């Protein structure tokens, strides 16, 4: 995809990392599964605007060579595409042709 | 009033007092008075918090002490 495109997708991740492992428990215990009985406190619900682009689910995982944007394979970190490419030439190792 | 108009007037002055057991009466049917709307919807009823039906044994605190043994 646009070297852009590429450029997002580390910014995301990098910012995922750095606010929302911390502020994850913000969530947790404040609003979420922990907030039974131990109220709602009003904080968090203010807070979270800055975070808006940091969410982990507002990251698509992408494909770290080529950039695709669909067709990922988590199993491998590659995508259909060029996946096959390195199955190919043998550098994906143990991997071959299925037969049942 | 002919004889050959067949009422069935025997029948119709007949068992003449019905209770509210057997047919009611007019002492029944404007008890649900009125048709009732009220705006004042949940979140509206005070409740600023919000909790789910059941599961309400064990709250304190613990910081996700859940998995055992990872």
């Amino acid at each position: 995809a646009k070297q852009s495109m590429k450029a997002r997708e580390v910014k995301r991740v990098a910012l995922a990392d750095k606010y929302f492992a911390k502020r994850a428990e913000l969530k947790a215990i404040i609003s979420d599964v922990n907030a039974s009985d131990e109220d709602r406190w009003n904080a968090v619900l203010k807070l979270q605007t800055l975070p808006r682009d940091s969410s982990p689910s507002r990251q698509r995982n992408r494909c770290r060579q080529t950039g695709r944007p669909h067709g990922f394979l988590r199993k491998f970190g590659l995508s259909r595409i060029k996946v096959r490419e390195a199955a190919m030439r043998g550098e994906i190792p143990g991997l071959k042709k299925a037969s049942w | 009033m002919k004889k050959d108009i067949h009422p069935k007037y025997e029948e119709i002055t007949a068992s003449c007092s019905c209770g509210n057991v057997m047919k009611i009466r007019s002492t029944v049917g404007h008890d649900l008075n009125l048709d009732v709307c009220s705006k004042c919807h949940p979140f509206f009823t005070g409740k600023q918090r919000d909790v789910a039906t059941g599961g309400r044994v064990d709250r304190f605190n613990k910081r996700f002490n859940i998995p055992g043994s990872k």
